[PDB]
């Protein structure tokens, strides 16, 4: 179940402004037309646990919400400290509290570190570099059902809280009483155009 | 908890011997100063030389003039160094603790280690052809 | 550059009598003083610091007072055992260092 | 070769005859008038009043403990304040915590006697410092403490407050006990039954107002730093500053630490944006982070300097001429009276002419200056 990927999940290298100058990063990005994993929930089917390896891309596109959560850790079995993140329509819960999880842990409908904060897309790219979990995101509405677009579209920065635990494996949480898309980032370098307003237009292997 | 010194016997006059104090029970930390306090057959104390730790500097007595050296050898050793033992190096040499802490204050920040609170035996130098 | 001046030289009280200490600072100390009692071959043994706090374990008898360049130590009900050699050590900030006093015989008059 | 503008010519052309031209001195500049440290407000703050204002505080044995992340936390108010009676801090300087981060800030609370605050201290000794409250010899942080005579303390004793007295061995630093079983200090064993040899460990302050103060309650907080791998979530508050514009100042902002006069600007950022930048990687434009609007940054003004003047033979008098400055920032040549201004540069010593002559010394831009009746 493979699905080839189109010049999407570009994101800002830093916080800089720039106008209309073209900036080439060698960043950790998300190849340009890479075959990404495809991933399934309704119908049983589950959701496989998935390694790391120096960032993860990650877009769901959902009607009810119905992924909930993140998991990080190289255990993230109460073995050792590891992360997680909770989402709630409340609020936002991150824990490293150790805890005991099933193979298949479905959601009915110590700590060291905390923080509390198919139309739609919500894109995120997964990556730590120096210890902080930078987390990026995009939520731009889509109608064809297809699959992603052949577009250009950034991820703004979002959050980025201190962990400094090593993560070597990842995990997607999923709500019971549905396909989300995982791209692995490569080290490349891009020439990103920045729009007259700063703003990421297109790009270039 | 525990200071035990050692390295005193006697000495021709004119050469160097070394002074030993190590430390049990806890680990010299930055919070930790160390000083040197002699006292004489029948007579008062004095203050050596002190190390500080926190800064890895050192003070010096103004009666020594490089005659006196001091240097944290490791985390339970600091050695003490005398250089042209002369008749006035015939004492009894204690090493002690003291700890460095900081107060806020009008003009700034100031250092202090005032007191001595826990000591050891002691190891008498005696300097004589 | 700092000089601890202690008179005088000898103290005596029979038991239960009471001694005094006085320590002066040529330049001022503040309050970093400290008292020790030292015995003959036995490593001075503090007594009071901040020259006005009792060290745990010491009994009450051991009292100072003073601040400034006029330090006191006073002591009640005097023992058998109370027979030393009281120091008086001020530590000067301004140069980071310790400078003790002449020092005090204690005698109990028998 | 600093009297005249024709004396500094004629040290550079180390001659004692200068002849008839434009020639370049030295390199006008325009040195920062002051320094100004801007940083993001306080806005979220760390809670200390948590802890600090606590109404009721936990016992030594059963001393609370608070996690303090992703906040300023401010330390002025804390030592500045009197009515803490002991403020001793161990591995720091007070003025520093409001300039090192730290990845976590505890914040530990608890009630003791008088007489027992002198134990909360790397390598001190008693039975506090041994069965209930251990802390480390490389200790980094401040132990603070402030009496709570008219609070902690009832007529006829309040007992609320407990510590314990034996223990088989000394408590690690930062490790607590709540064991509350019956201790055994002899070879007779025990099966929890209070006896001749079973004792219970734990015994209760009796706190009065009659008491001494070496009695009287004392409520002590320990604020301990520490730094670990991942990144510091408590930062000091940095000394905010009053922003100051059109003026050559030195700046940081968040840690840029450049150098150049800052004017109101026009570009737009975005939310997220921080400061811009030029094609060059050159720092051009900064966000404000104590209130969210955008300054053009421009390097402060500088330029060669050169003298205009005839034959030295034909005359001595001479006019300096400042390239790429403007005229009102010039003064920072002694005859002031005159001073033209032109696309080259601030051209001081000379007076413009309406009527045009040919040119024979090239001040620059068009403009060109001659010795005239
Ligand atoms: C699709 O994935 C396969 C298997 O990894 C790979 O050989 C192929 O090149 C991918 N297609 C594209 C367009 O990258
Ligand atoms: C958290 O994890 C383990 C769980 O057994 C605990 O022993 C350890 O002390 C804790 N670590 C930190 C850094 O608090
Ligand atoms: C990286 O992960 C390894 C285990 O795979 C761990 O031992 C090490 O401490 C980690 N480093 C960081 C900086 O988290
Ligand atoms: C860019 O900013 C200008 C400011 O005048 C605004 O009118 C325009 O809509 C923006 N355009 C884009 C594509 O962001
Ligand atoms: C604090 O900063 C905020 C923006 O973070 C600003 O709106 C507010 O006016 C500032 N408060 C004061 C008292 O300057
Ligand atoms: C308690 O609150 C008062 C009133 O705001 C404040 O002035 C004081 O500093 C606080 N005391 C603390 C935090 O110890
Ligand atoms: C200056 O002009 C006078 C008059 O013509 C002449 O004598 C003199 O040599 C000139 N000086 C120089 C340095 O050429
Ligand atoms: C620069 O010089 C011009 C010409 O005199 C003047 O109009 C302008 O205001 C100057 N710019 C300043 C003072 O910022
Ligand atoms: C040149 O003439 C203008 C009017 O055309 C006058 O304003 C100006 O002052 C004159 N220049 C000088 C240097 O006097």
């Amino acid at each position: 179940a493979y699905t080839n990927s189109f010049t999407r999940g570009v994101y800002y290298p830093d916080k800089v402004f720039r106008s209309s100058v073209l900036h080439s990063t060698q960043d950790l990005f998300l190849p340009f037309f890479s075959n990404v994993t495809w991933f399934h929930a309704i119908h049983r089917f589950d959701n496989p646990v998935l390694p790391f390896n120096d960032g993860v891309y990650f877009a769901s596109t959902e009607k009810s919400n119905i992924i909930r959560g993140w998991i990080f850790g190289t255990t993230l079995d109460s073995k050792t400290q590891s992360l997680l993140i909770v989402n709630n329509a409340t609020n936002v819960v991150i824990k490293v509290c150790e805890f005991q999880f099933c193979n298949d842990p479905f959601l009915g409908v110590n700590c060291t570190f905390e923080y509390v904060s198919f139309k739609n897309l919500r894109e995120f790219v997964f990556k730590n570099i120096d210890g902080y979990f930078k987390i990026y995101s995009k939520h731009t509405p889509i109608n064809l059902v297809r699959d992603l677009p052949q577009g250009f579209s950034a991820l703004e920065p979002l959050v980025d809280l201190p962990i400094g635990i090593n993560i070597t494996r990842f995990q997607t949480l999923l709500a019971l009483h549905a396909a989300y898309y995982v791209g692995y980032l490569q080290p490349r370098t891009f020439l990103l155009k920045y729009n007259e307003n700063g703003t990421i237009t297109d790009a270039v292997d | 908890q525990s200071l035990e010194e050692s390295g005193g016997d006697l000495v021709k006059p004119g050469t160097s011997l070394t002074l030993t104090c190590t430390a049990s029970g806890f680990s010299f930390s930055h919070n930790y100063v160390m000083c040197w306090v002699r006292q004489a057959p029948g007579k008062g104390l004095e203050c050596v030389a002190c190390i500080y730790f926190g800064f890895g500097d050192t003070y010096y007595a103004s009666w020594a003039k490089g005659r006196i050296t001091i240097s944290k050898t490791s985390s339970t050793t600091v050695t003490l160094q005398m250089t042209s033992l002369t008749a006035a190096d015939t004492a009894t040499y204690f090493c002690a603790r003291a700890l460095g802490y900081y107060i806020y204050g009008d003009a700034g920040d100031i250092y202090i280690a005032d007191y001595f609170k826990l000591w050891g035996p002691g190891t008498l130098v005696t300097v004589s052809s | 550059d700092i000089v601890m001046t202690q008179t005088p030289a000898s103290v005596e009280a029979a038991v239960g009598g009471t001694v005094t200490i006085k320590c002066q600072a040529s330049q001022s100390i503040s309050k970093y003083l400290a008292w020790y009692q030292q015995k003959p071959g036995q490593p001075p043994k503090l007594l009071i610091f901040e020259a006005s706090t009792l060290e745990s374990g010491v009994p009450s008898r051991f009292k100072g007072r003073g601040s400034g360049t006029e330090f006191t130590l006073t002591i009640s009900d005097l023992e058998c055992a109370d027979a030393a050699t009281y120091y008086c050590q001020g530590y000067y900030y301004s140069s980071h260092s310790y400078v003790f006093g002449g020092g005090t015989e204690v005698v109990v008059k028998r | 070769c600093a009297l005249d503008p024709l004396s500094e010519t004629k040290c550079t052309l180390k001659s004692f005859t200068v002849e008839k031209g434009i020639y370049q001195t030295s390199n006008f500049r325009v040195q920062p008038t002051e320094s100004i440290v801007r940083f993001p407000n306080i806005t979220n703050l760390c809670p200390f009043g948590e802890v600090f204002n606590a109404t009721r505080f936990a016992s030594v044995y059963a001393w609370n403990r608070k996690r303090i992340s992703n906040c300023v936390a401010d330390y002025s108010v804390l030592y500045n304040s009197a009515s803490f009676s002991t403020f001793k801090c161990y591995g720091v300087s007070p003025t520093k915590l409001n300039d090192l981060c730290f990845t976590n800030v505890y914040a530990d609370s608890f009630v003791i006697r008088g007489d027992e605050v002198r134990q909360i201290a790397p390598g001190q000794t008693g039975k506090i410092a041994d069965y209930n409250y251990k802390l480390p010899d490389d200790f980094t942080g401040c132990v603070i403490a402030w009496n709570s005579n008219n609070l902690d303390s009832k007529v006829g004793g309040n007992y609320n407050y407990l510590y314990r007295l034996f223990r088989k061995s000394n408590l690690k630093p930062f490790e607590r006990d709540i064991s509350t079983e019956i201790y055994q200090a002899g070879s007779t064993p025990c099966n929890g039954v209070e006896g001749f040899n079973c004792y219970f460990p734990l015994q209760s302050y009796g706190f009065q107002p009659t008491n001494g103060v070496g009695y009287q309650p004392y409520r002590v907080v320990v604020l301990s730093f520490e730094l670990l791998h991942a990144p510091a979530t408590v930062c000091g508050p940095k000394k905010s500053t009053n922003l100051v514009k059109n003026k050559c100042v030195n700046f940081n902002f968040n840690g840029l630490t450049g150098t150049g006069v800052l004017t109101e600007s026009n570009k737009k950022f975005l939310p997220f944006q921080q400061f811009g930048r030029d094609i060059a990687d050159t720092t051009d434009a900064v966000r404000d982070p104590q209130t969210l609007e955008i300054l053009d940054i421009t390097p402060c003004s500088f330029g060669g300097v050169s003298v205009i003047t005839p034959g030295t033979n034909t005359s001595n008098q001479v006019a300096v001429l400042y390239q790429d400055v403007n005229c009102t920032e010039v003064p920072v040549y002694s005859t002031g009276s005159n001073v033209f201004q032109t696309r080259a540069g601030c051209l001081i010593g000379a007076e413009h002419v309406n009527n045009s002559y040919e040119c024979d010394i090239p001040i620059g831009a068009g403009i060109c200056a001659s010795y005239q009746t």
